Protein backbone atom coordinates (compact mmCIF):
# COMPACT_ATOMS: atom_id res chain seq x y z
CA UNK A 1 0.00 0.00 0.00
CA UNK A 2 1.55 3.50 -0.87
CA UNK A 3 0.45 6.98 -0.72
CA UNK A 4 -1.98 6.02 -3.56
CA UNK A 5 -3.73 3.89 -2.32
CA UNK A 6 -4.25 6.44 0.96
CA UNK A 7 -5.43 8.71 -1.54
CA UNK A 8 -7.22 6.64 -3.80
CA UNK A 9 -8.87 4.99 -0.64
CA UNK A 10 -9.74 8.34 0.41
CA UNK A 11 -11.50 9.18 -2.81
CA UNK A 12 -13.85 6.27 -2.95
CA UNK A 13 -15.82 7.44 0.39
CA UNK A 14 -17.14 9.48 -2.58
CA UNK A 15 -19.05 6.51 -3.82
CA UNK A 16 -20.41 5.26 -0.13
CA UNK A 17 -23.96 6.84 0.35
CA UNK A 18 -23.13 6.93 4.53
CA UNK A 19 -19.64 8.22 3.77
CA UNK A 20 -18.64 5.45 6.74
CA UNK A 21 -16.80 2.33 5.80
CA UNK A 22 -15.03 0.64 8.87
CA UNK A 23 -12.43 -1.49 6.97
CA UNK A 24 -11.04 1.23 5.17
CA UNK A 25 -10.79 3.85 8.40
CA UNK A 26 -8.96 0.67 9.51
CA UNK A 27 -7.06 0.63 5.82
CA UNK A 28 -6.34 4.38 6.15
CA UNK A 29 -5.34 4.33 10.40
CA UNK A 30 -3.29 1.02 9.84
CA UNK A 31 -1.34 3.34 6.66
CA UNK A 32 -1.00 6.31 9.03
CA UNK A 33 0.86 4.03 11.94
CA UNK A 34 3.20 2.61 9.21
CA UNK A 35 3.49 6.17 7.32
CA UNK A 36 4.28 8.55 10.23
CA UNK A 37 7.61 9.81 8.62
CA UNK A 38 5.23 11.30 6.16
CA UNK A 39 2.21 12.42 8.88
CA UNK A 40 2.19 16.01 7.69
CA UNK A 41 0.88 14.99 4.21
CA UNK A 42 -1.81 12.44 5.37
CA UNK A 43 -2.95 15.46 7.98
CA UNK A 44 -3.65 18.05 5.59
CA UNK A 45 -5.26 15.39 3.55
CA UNK A 46 -7.88 13.93 6.03
CA UNK A 47 -7.99 17.78 7.25
CA UNK A 48 -8.52 19.04 3.56
CA UNK A 49 -11.05 16.07 3.23
CA UNK A 50 -13.02 17.05 6.45
CA UNK A 51 -13.36 20.56 5.09
CA UNK A 52 -14.21 19.28 1.03
CA UNK A 53 -16.02 16.31 1.75
CA UNK A 54 -20.46 16.26 1.19
CA UNK A 55 -22.72 17.43 3.88
CA UNK A 56 -24.04 13.82 4.64
CA UNK A 57 -20.09 12.54 4.75
CA UNK A 58 -18.79 14.80 7.44
CA UNK A 59 -19.23 12.76 10.23
CA UNK A 60 -17.39 9.89 8.70
CA UNK A 61 -14.64 13.02 7.90
CA UNK A 62 -14.53 13.12 12.07
CA UNK A 63 -14.82 9.51 11.99
CA UNK A 64 -11.22 8.59 10.25
CA UNK A 65 -9.41 11.80 12.38
CA UNK A 66 -11.07 9.76 15.38
CA UNK A 67 -9.49 6.94 14.18
CA UNK A 68 -6.02 8.19 13.32
CA UNK A 69 -6.32 10.76 15.62
CA UNK A 70 -6.82 8.15 18.69
CA UNK A 71 -4.06 5.53 17.80
CA UNK A 72 -1.30 8.83 17.02
CA UNK A 73 -2.67 9.39 20.65
CA UNK A 74 -2.08 5.99 21.88
CA UNK A 75 1.51 6.13 20.56
CA UNK A 76 2.70 9.25 22.68
CA UNK A 77 1.66 7.73 25.56
CA UNK A 78 3.63 4.37 25.34
CA UNK A 79 6.09 6.38 24.21
CA UNK A 80 6.47 9.96 26.12
CA UNK A 81 6.72 12.05 23.46
CA UNK A 82 5.51 15.84 22.54
CA UNK A 83 7.70 16.76 19.86
CA UNK A 84 4.90 19.03 18.87
CA UNK A 85 7.35 21.06 17.42
CA UNK A 86 8.85 18.74 15.13
CA UNK A 87 7.65 17.28 11.40
CA UNK A 88 7.06 13.40 11.32
CA UNK A 89 6.27 13.07 14.86
CA UNK A 90 2.82 11.75 16.29
CA UNK A 91 2.89 14.52 18.80
CA UNK A 92 2.68 16.96 15.39
CA UNK A 93 0.09 14.92 13.63
CA UNK A 94 -2.33 15.71 16.89
CA UNK A 95 -1.23 19.19 17.30
CA UNK A 96 -1.85 20.39 13.61
CA UNK A 97 -4.96 18.06 13.83
CA UNK A 98 -5.80 20.66 16.86
CA UNK A 99 -5.32 24.04 15.40
CA UNK A 100 -7.93 23.12 13.02
CA UNK A 101 -10.34 21.04 14.81
CA UNK A 102 -13.03 23.92 15.74
CA UNK A 103 -13.13 25.32 12.49
CA UNK A 104 -14.03 21.38 11.39
CA UNK A 105 -16.51 20.89 13.80
CA UNK A 106 -18.18 23.82 13.56
CA UNK A 107 -18.58 23.07 9.83
CA UNK A 108 -19.43 19.39 10.44
CA UNK A 109 -22.11 20.48 13.00
CA UNK A 110 -23.71 23.42 10.73
CA UNK A 111 -23.97 21.02 7.65
CA UNK A 112 -25.06 17.69 9.41
CA UNK A 113 -28.87 16.27 9.43
CA UNK A 114 -30.42 15.87 13.12
CA UNK A 115 -28.87 11.86 13.42
CA UNK A 116 -25.84 12.64 12.70
CA UNK A 117 -25.39 15.88 14.49
CA UNK A 118 -26.04 13.37 17.22
CA UNK A 119 -23.39 11.44 16.54
CA UNK A 120 -20.68 13.99 16.73
CA UNK A 121 -22.02 15.06 20.24
CA UNK A 122 -21.21 11.64 20.69
CA UNK A 123 -17.55 12.13 19.41
CA UNK A 124 -16.92 15.45 21.19
CA UNK A 125 -17.47 13.17 24.57
CA UNK A 126 -14.98 10.72 23.91
CA UNK A 127 -12.12 13.27 22.57
CA UNK A 128 -12.97 15.32 26.09
CA UNK A 129 -12.55 11.93 27.88
CA UNK A 130 -9.35 10.78 25.83
CA UNK A 131 -7.16 13.93 25.88
CA UNK A 132 -7.43 13.93 22.27
CA UNK A 133 -7.59 17.56 21.43
CA UNK A 134 -7.76 20.69 24.07
CA UNK A 135 -10.75 20.54 26.35
CA UNK A 136 -10.63 24.01 26.04
CA UNK A 137 -11.15 23.70 21.91
CA UNK A 138 -14.26 21.30 22.74
CA UNK A 139 -15.87 23.57 25.15
CA UNK A 140 -16.40 25.97 22.83
CA UNK A 141 -17.84 24.24 20.45
CA UNK A 142 -20.12 22.44 23.17
CA UNK A 143 -21.05 25.68 24.66
CA UNK A 144 -22.42 26.85 21.40
CA UNK A 145 -23.75 23.38 19.60
CA UNK A 146 -24.41 20.98 22.37
CA UNK A 147 -26.31 22.72 25.34
CA UNK B 1 -23.81 -1.36 6.40
CA UNK B 2 -19.88 -1.62 7.64
CA UNK B 3 -20.04 0.72 10.26
CA UNK B 4 -17.02 3.13 12.46
CA UNK B 5 -16.73 1.38 15.79
CA UNK B 6 -16.11 4.13 18.29
CA UNK B 7 -13.61 2.67 20.43
CL1 LIG C 1 5.18 8.76 19.64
Amino acid sequence: MDFQNFVATLESFKDLKSGISGSRIKKLTTYALDHIDIESKIISLIIDYSRLCPDSHKLGSLYIIDSIGRAYLDETRSNSNSSSNKPGTCAHAINTLGEVIQELLSDAIAKSNQDHKEKIRMLLDIWDRSGLFQKSYLNAIRSKCFA
Amino acid sequence: EDPYDLN
